[PDB]
């Protein structure tokens, strides 16, 4: 068959055989590769050295992987650097994105003499022009080496390698795309230099003395024709949030059948069962009133109550929204306000004095000396012998205290969340809200600590009897609708919404952008939203808004698709009904004959490739019969106490991490566990501190991925994880090398000749800021325990009434191929899914004409709207499967070849207006555009030059946003106050100035004022303005108003309204 | 330098006429008193406006840089021609080099880069400079005609090392690189002490080399003061038979008296100063950042009934400050007589890995610098 | 010994404790030294931060200021391998807000408070630095 080399990063490389001749004026390499998540930062796949002389080293032509910034190592990509002999510098070009690491990619570096071109998956993706003629002399031929997977330095690689070709000319993307689909021999082409199948690694490639060859696999890379991931949106967090999965339950009224949906409603009784929480009559009527709300919107609640008799835990104070950790903290805290939390420790009372003495103790407790600043008259209210530890002790440092957490009340009822809705009750002393409702794509959505916190104050209330509608909302799927507005990090946001849409803010298309308000009906004039001063068809009635709960009565249908997407998805098993999950797209079309079609379509929507089994792991199986599992168990040793042994609750379950290169609370660390008073001990030098995560089932192992979301900045030491330790059943230790790691991407370890049973790993670190966020571990391709589960089947029901043989038949994979179409006919096509007897949903209807053309015929119609046609059926390129064009990409050709144009060298008439990089900043036809120069600041300083701002702005910089400190590297293309901070400026109030005078006094149609930062700072939710003031010749201010300043708006047009009178 | 076409014949006011430059030639597109940036395109169109141009358009040649040392190593350029396009130079190679190749001529080229060398100027390593009681152990090494990266070993004799070697690990062999420019790395089997005398009988003795090894100390004057240095290190023997002028603040507590061989204790009175021995040539404040020198203990009276740690000669310099290993890097405890104030003034060897002078406003590449040698940035 | 007038700066207005009242002196003075000057002068010892807006108000404060450290009242109290932060005058340590790779580096005993950027650095008792109190 095909076969793979696996270099790994002990140092396996090998090298060319001299007796090929290498190119000189052009060449072209192809290469398939398949990274792994970890690398060496500049990793080598294959370079073209010299071993002449060590005099101007470094030239010739290397391709790889290496990250974008070198002082911080978070974004790596694909690169390919040239220098030939004649230059005096090296040219490096990298790909749009980081690596995905693991998939294959086709790399494809090309030099024709004047231009550098690097292809990644056949879409061209960088373009240079400095490196001119040819590489290098055919005098110097002799000592010019082709290294692969390494070069001198040990910069090695780890991935697989499958079909290596050099070719001695350029060729075009055509011609790169040709080999792209066809893999086959190109030895009978004179101009293919060297084209590789690896059944003989020893004939054309010799290994280095010390680094052995590396090993020979079977690879399967061409597996699939349709790729079945779809990425959610920016501001999504899952399948659900994509505009075309949403699009077909928008559209379709199949999807949205009424549902059944099981919810627990939970009261906490004494041990003499005679006081509830929530009476009987409240949650009769709380029921009857969500079952009124949602029937019209087909969603049917199936009402549980589940009695729990505990004395202790009656006695207690449930605090929803408030924090032990902020009760002894002297910042006033509204939601800790209530008689057993002692007004956050007296802190919210005035009658605390601010000093801190410590008085005397004698005798019984007192309600003034039961404060922080009194130390909790030294623990006297808090002992059980003076009196009732329930209503006297609000100490959070003792173990038995007045008010407990949710979270610490989940744990201690531990309630099957995994089939019920379970509903909790606490206490708000702000009561402007409910507790906080977990998300669909937490990881605690069917854990025992998900679910909804509600105040049983205002439970089946007249005046609140909308707020379990609203958390229920909140449960499956639904933000607020002034997200998009007034729950924004700044002005610059991407998830902003503008205008509606399915993509921005609330991720639906029916509800208008508003801010936060009261009100029912529409806000006048508003401070808090950024450009947009007024707003119209507010969604005031809706019931995500904050509007009383009279005035909330309506849902938007999107916002109905998308409750029955999400019931769909992560929720099968609240549903008793055992209907199976339909598939959410309509079946594609891959190819055509004269006498028959192929269709080929995606998976159900609940992402399960196997019939649903309760007690068994078929849940964990994926398409083939693997199985991929996380840490279900964590063990870390505490630091301080010996053998104390923390279990981290987070670092388990799926990854959870937005930004994937900062600190976390999602995430394990190493001095997370300590209190914030003892002094967190290094980790020790020979091992270092260690996380043993623990999976559920034992398995054999082919691959183990750790999600190591931050690492240190400033970190001297090559390998932050020390080494991973596999732990058998056996009871032996499988010990890994040191691993490197990166930011963003997950580091992914192959697993060679792990025979034995594996339950476990441990992870050991140097570093003492390193945050795991989850670790997966992914079986072999045959696993015991998915060999029991009973796959899914697949229906293919035409609109025409098919055969009664080919309708029967029941298809295990997902192709279906027939021979019985007319040539003028049109089919409409859908697939149902089959687990036993029972069958699902109809997928969307696929209509295909057997004349005329489709998605994926290779040729462009614009009737069906396609904007591009390429024959993939794959996303890595610049076409979608939905041939549609993807962000910043361009295709020109009838068979849609795509190039990256955001970042090229040439500008064209299309991208003038969007790209500021490629072109200048776009000026229409009817005006001209003039900088200025020997401007004046307020603030100068050495640092800040001032003068900077004179001439073309700087376009290749970007636009920053929540930046604590601006002294990267700003200061040399634009000005700020360089002696003024922003706490010095928090402290003493002062107005900065900007003089930027011009050479010819004009008319001022327009000012164009190009900023590279927002000026938002990282701690304070403030949007910052800006003021412009136009100066005359007869030296008069006109005033052109505050302007809020976005990234979005980078060169700020301010237009000048003159009176023509 | 160009190629102009205008599209209309008729030169009338609103007519225009583009003009595209030959092959090696950059354009340079100017105005009056505005100087842009050069046309990546090849062709410009000028129109003329109230009977004048608008613009001076100009095709200057394209200028080759003047032919660096790293285009072709160990060679001297003669370029009578200049380093504009068409132009010719010639390049010589070095005396320790040789010219083998058909033709020596660079040729300035269209796109801006001299041409290919078609003559390599090859560098052989010859013979190396002999060393001092050294050996040199291979064998193909002795010719003159060498690798160039390639190291010869040299083995000193024993009881010759590297200076700096430590008494458990002696290496008694060195190894030199030939280097690019036809030289080796320097290397000398040069000892620094055999072994110390002792304190007791310091001051009166005369050797051949010093504290070198096999060096034959004799004082002038049962057995004499007459002792060799050996293989191992030592010696076959060992030698046998009020301070009015102090220093500012240098305190002496004798615990025996003035006995002979009695051992005083000495200090500064100064809380933050230190007593060392000074040199002569080395003054109080101008002591090199580089130096260590040697602190005072005792003072021990010698068999002239006189000091070998002179009081006079003691000085009492200021001493360090306690704020060493703190992960703080000060300017006063930069020096080796502070230990470069613990290592913390180097990023790879400060604790918290960040250099953090204690003033907010010091020279952080001058005063508050690193110094350490041991360091990762020398 | 009291230290001057034009020195000290009185800090008030936090959103959280605005009861309380700081003072920030610019005389450069040793920990023991500047915590017996403001405990002999003043009615109460060094700052004790319990909570970030505190902590905040005060880097808006001392940001200003030509030395990069300013004084609080932390000290590390404790010996062997699980050692204990403590305040001054007696308060619990809840709340920490350290710079990077900080409470495991060893250094000084004493705790001080960056100019730039408010975290808290571990450092020498006998440094000659502003301090800040209240009473």
């Amino acid at each position: 068959p095909s076969r793979a080399l696996y270099f790994s990063g002990r140092g396996e490389q090998l090298r060319l055989r001299a007796d090929l001749e290498l190119p000189r004026d052009a060449f072209t390499l192809q290469v398939w590769l398949r990274a792994e998540g970890g690398q060496r930062s500049p990793a080598v796949i294959t370079g073209l050295y010299d071993k002449c002389s060590y005099i101007s080293r470094d030239r010739g032509w290397v391709v790889g992987i290496h990250t974008i910034s070198d002082q911080d190592n978070k974004d790596p990509r694909y690169f390919f650097s040239l220098k030939t002999d004649r230059a005096r510098q090296v040219t490096t070009i990298n790909a749009h994105r980081s690596y995905l690491p693991g998939q294959w990619v086709y790399l494809a570096a090309t030099y024709d003499g004047q231009f550098m071109k690097l292809y990644v998956n056949g879409a061209q993706v960088a373009t240079s022009g400095e490196q001119v003629g040819g590489i290098f002399s055919p005098l110097t031929q002799k000592c010019k080496v082709l290294m692969l997977g390494g070069s001198a330095l040990n910069h090695n690689y780890r991935g697989y390698i499958e079909h290596f070709s050099l070719w001695k000319v350029a060729r075009t993307q055509r011609e790169i795309l040709s080999d792209m689909e066809t893999h086959g021999a190109h030895t009978a082409l004179p101009q293919l230099l060297l084209q590789e199948n690896w059944d003989n690694v020893k004939h054309a490639w010799s290994p280095m003395k010390d680094g052995s060859s590396p090993k020979v696999e079977f690879s399967n890379a061409h597996g699939f024709l349709l790729d079945t991931s779809l990425e959610p949106p920016l501001c999504g967090q899952t399948l659900c949030d994509n505009t075309e999965v949403i699009a077909s339950y928008n559209q379709l009224s199949s999807f949205r059948q009424p549902k059944v949906v099981r919810y627990r409603v939970v009261n906490l009784y004494e041990d003499d069962h005679k006081n509830p929480t929530v009476t009987r009559e409240q949650v009769d009527f709380q029921h009857h009133q969500l079952a009124e709300a949602f029937k019209q919107y087909n969603i049917s609640w199936e009402l549980d109550v589940l009695e729990v008799s505990n004395s202790s835990l009656r006695r207690r104070l449930i605090l929803a929204n408030c924090d032990i950790s902020k009760i002894g903290d002297e910042n006033c805290d509204p939601e800790c306000n209530h008689t057993l939390t002692g007004h956050d420790g007296g802190d919210c009372r005035h009658l605390r004095h601010p000093a801190f003495v410590k008085k005397q103790h004698n005798g019984v407790c007192d309600m003034d000396c039961n404060y922080e600043r009194f130390n909790f008259d030294g623990g006297e209210c808090c002992d059980p012998e003076i009196t009732n530890v329930t209503q006297t002790c609000f100490d959070p440092d003792s173990p038995h205290r007045a008010y407990l957490d949710v979270n610490e009340l989940k744990n201690i009822l531990k309630l099957d969340g995994s089939t019920h809705l379970n509903i909790f009750f606490a206490k708000s002393s702000e009561e402007e809200l409910a507790g906080v409702a977990t998300w669909p794509w937490d990881k605690e959505a069917l854990m025992h600590l998900g679910g909804i916190v509600l105040n049983p104050s205002f439970y089946g209330m007249p005046g609140h009897t909308h707020t379990m509608i609203h958390e229920i909302g909140h449960s499956l799927g639904l933000y607020h609708v002034f997200r998009g507005i007034s729950e924004i990090q700044s002005c610059s946001d991407p998830c902003m919404e503008t205008e509606p849409s399915f993509e921005t803010g609330d991720l639906c298309n029916d509800t208008n952008p508003a801010p936060k308000h009261k009100s029912c009906g529409d806000p006048g004039p508003g401070n808090d939203t950024c450009g947009f001063h007024s707003f119209f068809n507010t969604p005031y009635n809706n019931f995500m808004s904050y509007a009383d709960d009279d005035c909330t009565d309506s849902f938007t249908p999107n916002q109905v698709a998308r409750m029955h997407c999400y019931l769909d998805l992560v929720y099968q098993g609240w549903q008793p009904s055992r209907k199976p999950a339909p598939v959410a797209l309509a079946p594609q079309v891959l190819g055509h004959t004269t006498d028959s079609v192929t269709l080929e379509w995606f998976p159900p929507i609940d992402g399960h490739f196997f019939e649903r089994e309760l007690g068994s792991a078929c849940h964990l199986c994926l398409e083939g019969r693997i199985l991929v599992q996380y840490a279900s168990n964590a063990s870390s040793p505490m630091p301080c106490s010996p053998s104390g042994h923390w279990s981290p609750r987070e670092a388990e379950g799926h990854p959870d991490v937005e930004q994937p290169c900062k600190s976390s609370v999602r995430t394990w660390s190493p001095n997370s566990a300590v209190n914030p008073h003892t002094v967190p001990p290094a980790c020790p030098e020979p091992q270092g501190c260690y996380l043993e995560l623990e999976f559920l089932y034992p398995l054999v192992p082919e691959s183990l991925t750790i999600w190591v979301t931050f690492v240190s900045t400033d970190w001297d030491s090559s390998g932050a994880v020390n080494d991973i330790k596999l732990l058998a059943v056996s009871g032996k230790n499988i010990s890994l090398g040191p691993q490197n790691v990166f930011c963003d991407v997950p580091l992914t370890i192959r697993l060679w000749d792990v025979g034995e049973e594996v339950y476990g790993i441990q992870i050991y670190t140097l570093d003492e800021h390193l945050e795991i966020d989850a670790a997966m571990l992914t079986s072999t391709a045959d696993t015991p325990l998915c060999l029991q589960c009973k796959p899914l089947k697949y229906k293919v029901v035409r609109d025409p009434p098919l055969q009664m043989d080919v309708a029967s038949i029941l298809h295990l994979n997902r192709k279906f191929v027939d021979m019985d179409l007319n040539l003028g006919s049109v089919y409409q096509y859908w697939v149902i899914t089959i687990s036993g007897t029972e069958e699902s949903e109809p997928s969307p209807a696929v209509t295909y004409i057997h004349g005329s053309g489709y998605c994926g015929d290779g040729i462009i119609q614009k009737d069906q709207g396609e904007q591009c046609d390429d024959m993939n059926k794959i996303n890595g390129d610049g076409c979608s499967l939905f041939c549609r064009q993807e962000v910043s990409f361009n295709c020109i050709d009838e068979p849609s070849r795509c190039y990256f144009h955001d970042g090229d060298g040439v500008c064209e008439e299309f991208e003038q207006k969007t790209s500021i990089k490629d072109c200048g900043v776009y000026t229409p036809q009817g005006f001209l555009d003039q900088w200025a120069s020997n401007a004046s600041v307020s603030h100068q300083d050495q640092q800040c030059p001032g003068w900077v701002i004179i001439g073309q702005p700087a376009a290749s910089q970007v636009c920053r946003t929540k930046v604590i400190d601006l002294s990267e590297g700003i200061s040399q293309h634009a000005w700020y106050p360089c002696t003024i901070s922003y706490p010095y400026s928090q402290l003493a109030q002062t107005t900065f100035w900007l003089r930027a005078y011009f050479s010819q006094p004009m008319v001022a149609a327009a000012v164009i004022v190009h900023l590279v930062t927002d000026g938002t700072y990282y701690g304070d939710q403030k949007q910052e303005t800006i003021s412009v003031q136009l100066l005359d010749t007869k030296d008069q201010s006109h005033d052109l108003g505050l302007h809020v300043l976005s990234c979005r708006n980078n060169p700020l047009i301010i237009p000048v309204v003159h009176d023509l009178s | 330098n160009a190629s102009l076409n205008c599209s209309s014949s008729d030169r009338y006011h609103g007519a225009q006429c583009t003009v595209s430059c030959r092959t090696g030639y950059v354009l340079q597109i100017r105005r009056d008193d505005e100087l842009i940036k050069s046309q990546t395109g090849p062709s410009v169109t000028v129109t003329c406006t109230e009977g004048k141009w608008n613009k001076q358009v100009a095709c200057e040649p394209v200028d080759c840089s003047i032919p660096d040392h790293h285009q072709v190593y160990a060679a001297s350029f003669s370029c009578p021609e200049g380093t504009t396009f068409g132009s010719q130079c010639s390049f010589q190679c070095r005396h320790p080099a040789q010219l083998k190749g058909n033709n020596s001529l660079l040729t300035c080229m269209e796109d801006g880069l001299w041409s290919f060398p078609e003559a390599l100027c090859e560098l052989m390593c010859l013979a190396p400079p002999p060393v001092p009681n050294a050996d040199l152990q291979t064998a193909r090494c002795r010719e003159n005609k060498h690798k160039v990266g390639s190291f010869c070993k040299y083995k000193c004799k024993p009881g010759y090392h590297v200076p700096g070697s430590s008494r458990k690990s002696k290496k008694r062999a060195f190894k030199t690189q030939c280097t690019q420019d036809g030289s080796w790395q320097e290397g000398a089997c040069v000892p620094v002490t055999c072994d110390p005398p002792p304190p007791k009988f310091h001051g009166l003795y005369q050797c051949t080399n010093g504290f070198q090894f096999n060096s034959e100390c004799r004082i002038k004057c049962l057995g004499s003061n007459v002792i060799h240095c050996r293989k191992d290190g030592t010696w076959n023997g060992s030698f046998h038979v009020v301070p009015n002028e102090l220093n500012s603040n240098l305190k002496l507590q004798c615990p025996d008296g003035y006995a002979i061989g009695s051992e005083c204790a000495t200090s500064c009175l100064d809380h933050n100063s230190e007593s060392i021995i000074l040199p002569m040539n080395v003054t109080v404040r101008d002591i090199p950042h580089w130096l260590n020198p040697t602190r005072v203990e005792r003072v021990v009276c010698t068999a002239g009934l006189k000091w070998y740690p002179h009081p006079a000669l003691i000085h009492c310099v200021k001493g360090c400050e306690p704020f060493m290993g703190d992960n703080y890097c000060d300017a006063i405890n930069n020096r080796a007589f502070c230990n470069y104030d613990g290592g913390d003034c180097c990023t790879s060897t400060v604790k918290t890995k960040k250099v953090t002078p204690f003033p907010m406003s010091c020279d952080l590449q001058g005063d508050c610098a690193c110094r350490d040698p041991q360091a990762q940035e020398h | 010994t009291c230290p001057e007038e034009e020195d000290t700066v009185k800090v008030v207005g936090i959103p959280g404790c605005q009861t309380c009242r700081y003072l920030l002196v610019r005389s450069l003075q040793t920990f023991s030294q500047a915590w017996f000057t403001c405990r002999r002068c003043y009615r109460g010892n060094l700052v004790s931060i319990h909570n970030f807006n505190i902590n905040y108000r005060i880097q808006c404060s001392v940001s200003a200021l030509n030395q990069g450290q300013v004084w609080i009242g932390g000290r590390i109290t404790g010996s062997g391998r699980c050692r204990r932060f403590q305040w001054v005058d007696g308060s619990r340590w809840n709340f920490a807000y350290w710079a990077a790779h900080q409470p495991w580096s060893r250094g000084g005993h004493c705790v001080a408070l960056c100019t730039r950027g408010g975290h808290w650095r571990r450092a020498h008792c006998l440094r000659r630095l502003p301090f800040i109190c209240s009473y």
